[PDB]
């Protein structure tokens, strides 16, 4: 009621460790009779099988390079500001596009960059409703010392296919050229994310680390001969499991914030003359003028033993 | 003095019986209820209105109302 | 043993002779411009007994953004024990542990202090493996001797004796070998 | 904020619009917003309340259009002002069932919903559904039951809602009495309040 509406959001690039790659496609080897003798690779590659309707296969040229099961974002946070039962909604967009700018060492670290020229509204990845204390999770779990809260905003199948396919094809394109898939090559496939607040009044989350998982399907393979393992239960066709690679913002890449105060209210409060404010998030500072000349005139020849300045406040 | 409740605090009290009949003629018709000032209004689609009035105030006081409805 | 443990120089000499490695004095390193040749596997004999090889001096097009006081530096590395030839510490990706996502996702980050004497550094963020295994925040002093000789995004290889190692290497008197895949100025 | 929120069909397409105090609806098509296909159409119910931050909020439920894909739950739509409504969609299993003619209230520091179900094995009004934070919904298996559900005096009252499938309407007055009015098949007026709201404490 004194300062007006405060609103915040952030932009973040995702890192990729040097040489990170997805497991190679599973490839059979057969002798002249057609009987399988050995195999290499681990990732599921064969379609048309009703057992593989759980994933989407992805390609370059006319060859299948792998599969995508899901893509999911976790925004981990230790703490927050404000009420913790007000319902809020959050939405996330992919950075970059035709004619947009990109984050760099000069654009970032100012608290009032305009995100509308870093991203395009049609590249929405997903949305989530949240409460900063998630009562959907049982108290028994939320009491654990290993529990860190997060908002989990996993994508729809079409978006998951697009993003995961781009990342996986970039990784393959780097590997096939005997390069290594450093973060600058990842940034060509997925520029970053913009996180925006649509609805809700009261919560400000302190997102500590945004994290993205890319999930895929793999066979289990024999330790000596490399073939697929058969399922140990009755019936069955083959043994498979799901695995993932992780991409996160880890201080080797750029992250920026928009911290928007209500400008007219701030400008009005700066003009009060009975008092001074100290509004912290890029708001108001207070400036003091020391009487150095008077000290230099009146106490020349003295040894100064203490010079005390005190600022004091209302409730 | 050992002070003890005479009725359970966090319990929705409906009473033994409904406090009044529905005043609308041809009860198949659509219904709507709304409050205005110190009256509760019940509207029916066939241009038909019924009403009842609320006492002076203070929700914690020993109020009784709703047993009578007027056209 | 008290003084017998200072025979780490025998193990370092073993580790040198086991591989193709040549030793260059600093007075020669600073006079053939500045490079340890990789075809000949050169290493410089630095101060306090550190042996160091620059594989990429870093930031070759800009050439100006060197390290300095009050910087925060991100480190990615893999640590090899000299006495028993074993990979002991790392925070980088390799296929042999590719699915262990906890080990390599986050780097180590330290503040660099370079006042008129006694250069030292403190970890702000330790990597998961270091944070669980060694649990101490003091940077190996051998690393800090390399910063004045390299630039941003440099790749260097170091042999570090016990006198300038970390809180375990100083007690159990064990030299180590570090393959520093990258020094970076910290962003965000 | 002061005004009325509604839906206007500009040039044959539906938009959310807000009529501020004593002035006409906004009709500027460049800065209204389009109504989603999932939004309720008939028998709307609404409530307005103050968040703990001092900001008003509004919530609505109602009947959808006659048929639409992958719909199995009674989602509630919220709005911080009158310009654009936003759905409280729930990814997990904590989402309340599909209801016919649903009604919603904010009451004794919680949210409650009532309506009649159509699963053919437990038709009719069966229970209230409650939420502490608007994003997870539970059925109340104990106190705060539907009207006419008596405790053991040693039962179901003839004019009770429980198990009935009828037309109805409800409101909450400024003494926090729940008023429930039944149509054909109930023919009665029910009145109730949780005892904790009448205490002086």
């Amino acid at each position: 009621e004194t300062f007006g509406t405060y609103q915040a959001g952030f932009l973040a690039q995702l890192n990729c460790p040097d040489g990170l790659t997805f497991p190679e496609p599973y490839k059979e080897v057969t002798d002249a009779s057609g009987n399988v003798i050995s195999a290499t690779g681990r990732m599921v590659v064969d379609d048309k099988d009703p057992e593989n309707k759980d994933v989407t296969f992805i390609k370059d040229g006319n060859q299948i390079i792998g599969n995508i099961r899901a893509v999911e974002l976790y925004l981990w946070y230790d703490s927050y500001f404000g009420d913790s039962l007000t319902a809020c909604r959050l939405s996330v967009y992919e950075l970059g596009g035709n004619g947009k700018e990109t984050l760099n060492l000069d654009n970032a670290y100012y608290t009032d960059i305009n995100p509308e020229d870093f991203y395009d509204s049609q590249n929405i990845l997903g949305t989530k409703a949240y409460t900063a204390v998630d009562l959907s999770v049982k108290d028994s779990i939320r009491n654990l010392s290993t529990y860190v809260p997060s908002v989990h905003i996993a994508f729809k199948e079409d978006i998951a296919t697009r993003v995961g396919g781009n990342i996986l094809t970039a990784a393959r394109k780097a590997k096939n050229a005997d390069k290594e898939f450093n973060s600058q090559l990842f940034r060509e496939a997925f520029q970053g994310i913009y996180v925006k607040s649509d609805y809700g009044d009261g919560t400000v989350l302190y997102i500590d680390q945004p994290q993205m998982n890319v999930v895929y399907k793999c066979y289990a393979t024999d330790s000596i001969t490399g073939k697929k393992l058969q399922k140990k239960d009755g019936s069955g066709k083959d043994s498979t499991y799901y695995s993932y690679r992780v991409f996160a913002t880890t201080r080797e890449v750029i992250q920026a914030n928009q911290l928007k105060n209500d400008p007219e209210r701030i400008d009005a409060l700066i003009k009060e003359d009975k008092n001074t404010y100290l509004k912290s998030p890029a708001g108001i500072f207070t400036e003091a003028t020391l009487p150095i000349s008077d000290i230099q005139n009146e106490l020349t020849g003295d040894t100064l033993n203490a010079v005390k300045l005190t600022f004091t406040n209302y409730n | 003095n050992i002070r003890m409740h005479t009725m359970v605090p966090d319990s929705l009290s409906w009473g033994k019986d409904p406090i009044a009949n529905n005043p609308v003629r041809n009860t198949a018709e659509k219904q709507k209820v709304v409050t205005l000032g110190d009256k509760i209004l019940l509207f029916a689609q066939n241009n038909e209105i019924y009403s009842t009035a609320i006492p002076a105030g203070s929700p914690t006081d020993r109020l009784n109302y709703g047993q009578k409805w007027d056209k | 043993y008290a003084e017998m443990l200072e025979d780490e120089k025998n193990a370092v000499n073993k580790f040198i002779k086991d591989k193709g490695i040549r030793i260059i004095s600093q007075d020669e390193f600073e006079k053939n411009d500045t490079v340890t040749n990789l075809e000949r596997n050169e290493y410089v004999a630095l101060s306090d007994g550190v042996y160091m090889q620059i594989v990429d001096r870093g930031s070759a097009e800009n050439k100006t953004d060197t390290f300095a006081n009050n910087n925060e530096i991100c480190v990615r590395y893999i640590e090899e024990d000299i006495m028993t030839r074993d990979t002991t510490c790392f925070n980088v990706f390799l296929e042999e542990w590719g699915d262990a996502n906890q080990l390599y996702t986050n780097p180590a980050v330290f503040r660099y202090v370079a006042e008129g004497s006694y250069v030292y550094g403190t970890f702000i963020q330790m990597d998961y493996y270091w944070a669980s295994y060694y649990q101490s925040t003091a940077v190996p002093a051998g690393w800090l001797l390399a910063l004045p000789f390299v630039r941003n995004y440099a790749h260097v290889r170091l042999i570090v004796p016990s006198k300038v190692g970390h809180s375990s290497a100083q007690q159990y008197v064990n030299p180590y070998y570090y393959d520093i895949w990258t020094f970076s100025k910290a962003l965000n | 904020i002061n005004g009325i929120a509604g839906i206007v069909e500009i040039n044959g397409e539906k938009y959310f619009s807000f009529a501020e105090k004593d002035v006409t609806w906004e009709k500027d098509i460049d800065k209204l917003t389009v109504v989603p296909a999932e939004f309720p159409i008939n028998n709307l119910s609404a409530d307005v309340y103050a968040t703990e931050s001092g900001t008003l909020n509004a919530i609505v439920v109602g009947n959808t259009e006659d048929g639409l894909d992958n719909d199995t739950a009674t989602v509630v739509w919220a709005s911080e002002d009158g310009k654009a409504w936003i759905p409280m969609e729930i990814p997990s299993n904590n989402n309340c069932p599909k209801l016919v003619d649903p009604s919603i209230i904010h009451y004794n520091d919680a949210f409650y919903i009532c309506g009649k179900e159509t699963k053919d094995d437990a038709k009719g009004f069966q229970k209230f559904y409650t939420s502490p934070t608007l994003l997870v919904w539970k059925g109340v298996d104990r106190m705060f039951m539907l009207p006419g559900i008596l405790p053991p005096v040693k039962s179901l009252h003839e004019s009770s809602f429980k198990g009935k499938e009828v037309n109805y309407t409800m409101v909450v007055d400024r003494n926090h009495y729940i008023w429930m009015v039944g149509g054909q098949g109930i023919d009665k007026i029910w009145r109730g309040r949780v005892n904790k709201l009448g205490f002086l404490i």
